[PDB]
């Protein structure tokens, strides 16, 4: 994607799912024998998911204005919002759009919870 | 299985009854094997583990695979690292759940908490794919409404939820089955219904033209026509 | 299992905060109800009496009135139901309903078979001037002479927290002017005092019937209240042991797991 960010393209890239790559990387690193952490996930496990997601921008004109947007996905297990990997990528992310069981079986659908759901850029990226 | 499929060239069945074992004796040899404890104690290759086993049971170019696998949830808790791994392998799940089956409703299938990627009505066609959507959207209604009954009652509802609860207690029931197999256990014919007359049925108790019925009617009984006979049954 | 119990935790708790207000609420309008109940009681009372000089003696109209507002027990419907039997044992009634639950479970009986439209009153507590506008617009699209058999339908307090259904016949104005039993009363045919006095009666008997309805109506919510304020109680404390029981069991996880990677 950086290849279209940098020629003054525009690229969206989507990962699914980001937590199916650190259990990928809890096992690589147990099999190394590094120390756990919390859930016995690896302790960057953290440095790892803010690598990949701080590449996403958009650039100045001084390098073609080119960006990079970055639409990752995770799977909570149980609604357990506040687990360990969900956590991290909250703290990285700008913003979070929730999806709810309850609202999809209600018929509400794509079962957006609006409530629940933050964006940051907000009003600057909406079409006027 | 494989050796059937690419050599012999039919199409195959596969049973697998219960692949969660399979992960549980890796778990088993984790310790002594030395790895480091993974989540409640998995091994840590359980994902790979589980990738190397069940990538292989596909169709291809050269032949079909129609597999069936049943795994055992520890604790009935779906969230535990296995089963959670299992659902990203599946193409339709249809999850037991005690919840049901505790109340004596077989198969017990839970109607909410199940999915395949054939819904879509570029399949199943609208007319099937929108009594689904009903079907899910009354019984997720009584449910949300559940919790109030408990304190207030059946009478506290306005008129429009109690005919919902109505409708959704009869269908809730209605999806209950006397199978084949499980005669011995039941003392109940076995009764087999045909994709059409299901949705059918199904269409015939939303649009209200069986809303009189007693809900003892609908229960361990297959196709609206057995429900009907077993209705003037019952009054007899 | 945790955030279920967590989320039924929170919906148990909304509904009982909102029986708790409604009960102190209900607990308050009480008195008030009381008090105009015992006035009605004595004037129609004295007016019963004047009645018993008489021995007053027997399609029929059957007035029935229950207040619109919900969140009472099932009291309301129940009344609704009773007189509902009433009439499957005398098809030659007619039907009348003074109120929204009451209108609610007479149609799932009989939507058609009666007609009568009555509504909005149930928002305050009884008056004589509306008892009296009710009756005079009751019998005026059917009159009193084509409803020869009157009834009237209301609920009683067989104490704080019981109630039962009961009625008391409106004396037609010809069942007035036949004077059953009445033969010592002073009276004066010259004027139209058999009317006057029906018209008086049907607004009197509308005023009792609606102080006595109100008052059993606003005890029988008070203890419903009170019974949901129990059952609610029941279902937080149960949802709650099996809270901590969870929340234990997951924090016993996540210790072991700890305690294993320390001591590799």
């Amino acid at each position: 994607g950086e290849w279209f960010r940098d020629n003054g393209k525009h690229a969206l890239i989507v990962y699914d799912d980001l937590s199916k790559q650190a259990v990928a990387y809890r096992q690589l690193s147990l099999l190394l024998r590094r120390p756990p952490g919390r859930e016995a996930y690896p302790g960057d496990v953290f440095y790892l998911h803010s690598r990949l997601l701080e590449r996403a921008a958009k650039l100045s004109e001084k390098e073609g204005s080119g960006s990079l947007t970055a639409l990752p996905v995770i799977e909570t297990q149980g609604g357990d919002v506040s687990a360990y990997i969900p956590t991290n990528v909250i703290s990285i992310t700008d913003g979070q759009i929730f999806l709810e069981a309850e609202l999809f079986y209600k018929g509400i659908r794509p079962a957006i919870n609006v409530g629940l759901s933050v964006s940051r850029v907000g009003s600057a990226a909406q079409v006027k | 299985a494989e050796y059937f499929r690419d050599e012999e060239g039919q199409d195959v069945l596969l049973f697998i009854d219960n692949i969660f074992r399979f992960t549980q004796a890796g778990s088993e040899v984790s310790a002594l094997l030395g790895r480091i404890p993974s989540a409640v104690g998995y091994q840590p290759t359980l994902a790979t583990d589980m990738g190397l086993l069940q990538e292989r049971i596909t169709t291809t170019k050269k032949g079909s695979v129609t597999s069936v696998q049943a795994v055992y949830v520890p604790a009935d808790d779906l969230t535990d690292p296995a089963p959670a791994t299992t659902f990203a392998h599946l193409d339709a799940t249809t999850v037991l759940s005690r919840g049901i089956s505790e109340l004596g409703i077989y198969p017990a299938v839970d109607p909410l908490d199940s999915k395949s990627r054939l819904l879509d009505a570029a399949v199943v066609g609208q007319e099937h794919y929108d009594v689904a959507s009903k079907v899910q959207e009354t019984l997720q209604t009584y449910k949300s409404l559940q919790d109030i009954i408990a304190i207030l009652g059946m009478d506290e509802l306005s008129e429009q939820d109690k005919l919902t609860v109505e409708r959704a207690r009869k269908i809730q029931r209605f999806l209950s089955q006397p199978f084949a197999v499980a005669e011995v256990f039941t003392g109940i014919p076995g009764k087999l219904v045909r994709l059409k007359d299901t949705v059918a049925s199904f269409k015939a108790v939303l649009e209200g033209k069986y809303d009189n019925i007693p809900e003892h009617a609908f229960y361990m009984v297959g196709g609206i026509e057995d429900v009907v006979a077993k209705a003037e049954k019952l009054a007899a | 299992t945790l955030k279920e119990v967590e989320m039924r935790l929170k919906s148990i708790k909304n509904i009982e905060k909102i029986t708790k207000t409604m009960k102190i609420v209900a607990s308050t309008r009480l008195s008030k109800a009381e008090k105009a109940k015992i006035s009605a009681k004595k004037m129609d009372e004295a007016e019963q009496l004047f009645y018993k000089n008489a021995e007053t003696k027997n399609k029929e109209l059957i007035v029935a009135i229950t207040s619109d507002k919900g969140l009472c027990g099932s009291i309301h419907s129940q009344l609704a139901k009773a007189v509902r039997r009433h009439l499957n044992d005398q098809p030659n009634a007619d039907i009348v309903t003074i109120g929204d639950k009451i209108k609610m479970q007479l149609l799932r009986t009989h939507p058609n078979n009666i007609k009568l439209s009555i509504n909005g009153i149930g928002k305050d507590a009884p008056t004589f001037q509306e008892s009296a506008l009710i009756a005079d617009k009751l019998l005026s699209v059917m009159k009193a002479g084509t409803y020869p058999k009157i009834s009237i339908f209301y609920n009683d307090p067989v104490s704080s927290l019981s109630f039962e259904p009961s009625e008391k016949p409106i004396f037609n104005a010809k069942t007035i002017e036949q004077s059953p039993s009445f033969g010592k009363f002073e009276i004066d045919t010259d004027a139209n005092v058999p009317r006057d006095l029906f018209e008086y009666t049907l607004a009197n008997q509308m005023l009792t019937a609606m102080a006595q309805g109100y008052a059993a109506e606003i005890s029988a919510r008070r203890n419903a209240m009170d019974n949901a304020s129990k059952n609610a109680g029941d279902m937080i404390n149960r949802y709650s042991i099996l809270y901590n029981r969870t929340r234990q069991a997951v924090i016993t996880n996540e210790l072991v797991d700890i305690i294993t990677g320390a001591s590799s």
